[PDB]
């Protein structure tokens, strides 16, 4: 409601934005390590 | 993958089921003789390698 939390709102979508291309960018880097480490049979720590 | 047992055809006779699931598995042959007849049922993924 307020002016501030109206620009702090503004401020975290604007971060949200900005941090889209690196999401997306991890999203790559999770699906490419998954198919690695399944095809390398490079089994998962137990509490990893 | 898992293992274990596939498709069990309790089809019908002279229809030629065993060209079908021949073609099915990449191969050409109906012949069939009597009887039971086990066909290697190939299944590659690449998936997982």
């Amino acid at each position: 409601a307020s002016t501030s939390d109206a620009v702090t709102f503004i401020t975290y979508v604007q971060s949200l934005k900005r941090k889209i291309k690196q999401f997306e960018k991890q999203v790559e880097l999770y699906r490419n390590g998954q198919r690695l480490l399944e095809k390398q049979r490079f089994q998962f720590p137990p509490s990893w | 993958l898992p293992s274990g047992k596939n498709i069990l055809v309790f089809g019908e006779d002279g229809s030629g089921k065993t060209t079908l699931m021949t073609k099915l598995q990449g191969a050409e042959h109906g012949k069939k003789g009597r009887g039971l007849e086990y066909l290697y049922l190939s299944v590659h993924d690449e998936d997982r390698d």
